[PDB]
């Protein structure tokens, strides 16, 4: 988005720290071009002389303002998508009773028991459980207060800013491209799902090429569902954005909320508000406290949904801004946050869409970095969604998600002390689709040191998930 | 390449 002022005031939020990820026995075998993100502005590997802070906030290249016409077009693309959305989700998007907004409902998972409470709960020292009784299902001291200042529309907050302790490609590592996570005051999160937690519930439940959402899916089995649907079309695109979240122009966000969360659909008239509050944000990075217009903060709940909705509107907006009478049925797509896959029998020219996406402030580019030219013909077995490729299972004919071996090795090369054993299991689930040989190889350097799930043990478990009958009938 | 890296997240946590 756009920085309106970089200031230094009073306190200092200590986010400075080390990485807890650590090389495993695997690292000394695969030696991945991957490594932990720079967490200290003086990290020994920072490519010569570059500042951490400098890089981190350099994604806010500004906030694209739109022409009254482009606006009206977006508002039309929203009124159309938001239509076909609720028309399939029903208007069961009413609010949530406090209790539900904590324990979740059929679909929506229960709020996070205890993770970074945000501001001002930290410049005060204490947990979420130390404010809200998570075991119970209701508020607390300052909680119900904030809850009412919000209820009356008085509430205003500040976004805490975290650092992403994660594995990244050695290049981006040295470039100092450590990602940040705006962790908001937990009451804001609570009221958000109280406003649209029911909307999100249905969202998760009906994920698919229909509503164009992937949020709430289980890639391990929904890959068959998805795979087949995208096997009908002529062309398949694997679009790629640059800081998708950070570049959502103020006008886009404000207009999307307005059109997608109307009381006309059963929402509360404070849905539009609580969402509009996400536009102009204040971020506290140590002693620094910055004001950021535009762009959506990656950290708040519903983030993936909001981004998905956006991503869907952008595709309709962009196309109409170049084609003749484009309708939602002209194409088909499905996105998860910013990750996206589009399909259409028409031979659309995404290369001619860079501008129309630019009008929104989104720089689009093809995934497979080859000749960076939006080519055609591409099929389901070229694109990569959620870092998982669509592979035909030569054993059951069903599709299975395969992560590039390299990328997998990276996951196995770094693990915080002692978690190895449980991760090796989790990660093992992801690697079973790389075949039996690559499975063995990816874990080969672990035998006699840990419990490696037999290749059979997992294949069979996956089989009775993609199609429970297919397991018995065979 | 772009800021878009290959080894990070996938979904929030379990469904």
């Amino acid at each position: 988005g756009l920085i309106v002022d970089t200031r230094d005031v009073e306190e200092r939020v200590h986010v400075m720290r080390k990485t807890k990820l650590a090389p495993t026995v695997a690292h000394g075998v695969f030696n991945p071009e991957f490594g932990p993100a720079a967490l200290s502005n003086k990290d020994p590997r920072l490519n010569e002389g570059v500042v951490l802070d400098e890089v981190i906030f350099s994604k806010h290249k500004g906030d694209t303002k739109m022409s009254a016409e482009d606006k009206a077009l977006f508002r039309r693309c929203a009124a159309d998508y938001a239509s076909r959305l609720h028309s399939v989700l029903g208007t069961a998007n009413a609010p949530l009773s406090i209790y539900e907004a904590i324990k979740g409902v059929d679909g929506l998972d229960a709020m996070e028991p205890d993770t970074a409470p945000g501001l001002p709960w930290a410049l005060q020292g204490k947990r979420r459980g130390a404010l809200i009784d998570f075991e119970n299902g209701t508020v607390g001291p300052e909680v119900e207060a904030a809850l009412k200042l919000m209820e009356k529309r008085e509430y205003k907050f500040a976004c805490q800013t975290f650092l992403k302790d994660e594995i990244r490609p050695m290049e981006k590592v040295r470039a100092g491209k450590t990602r940040i996570v705006d962790v908001l005051p937990v009451e804001h999160i609570l009221y958000t799902r109280m406003m649209i937690g029911r909307f999100c519930a249905q969202m998760h439940s009906n994920n698919g090429p229909q509503i164009g959402s992937a949020v709430g899916c289980n890639p391990d089995v929904d890959w068959q569902r998805f795979g087949t649907h995208f096997a009908q079309y002529r062309n398949v695109w694997d679009v790629d954005y640059s800081a998708f979240d950070a570049n959502h122009c103020s006008d886009a966000m404000n207009i999307m909320f307005e059109e997608v969360f109307r009381t006309e659909f059963g929402f509360h008239p404070n849905a539009e508000w609580i969402l509009k509050t996400l536009v102009n944000t204040e971020h506290a990075y140590e002693n620094k406290r910055i004001t950021v217009e535009g762009g959506m903060p990656s950290g708040c709940s519903a983030t993936s949904i909001i981004n998905t909705i956006l991503n869907n509107i952008y595709v309709l907006y962009a196309l109409r801004r170049h084609y003749e009478g484009v309708e939602l049925d002209t194409y088909t797509m499905i996105s998860y946050g910013d990750d996206i896959v589009v399909a259409s029998d028409y031979d659309l020219d995404f290369e001619a869409l860079k501008p129309h996406f630019k009008s929104l402030g989104q720089t689009i580019t093809p995934a497979d970095k080859s000749d960076k030219g939006f080519v055609l013909g591409h099929s389901i077995t070229d694109v990569t969604f959620l870092k998982r490729h669509f592979h035909m299972d030569y054993g059951t004919g069903f599709y299975k998600p395969v992560m590039a071996s390299k990328t997998l090795e990276a996951i196995l090369s770094f693990a915080r002390r002692g978690t190895i054993q449980e991760k090796l299991i989790s990660v093992a689930g992801l690697a079973v689709h790389s075949g039996p040989d690559e499975y063995r190889r990816l874990f080969e350097p672990f035998q006699g040191l840990f419990e490696i799930p037999s290749y059979r043990s997992l294949y069979l478990r996956w089989v009775n998930a993609v199609c429970g009958d297919a397991a018995a009938l065979e | 390449g772009p800021y878009a890296g290959p080894l990070e997240r996938q979904r929030p946590l379990k469904v």
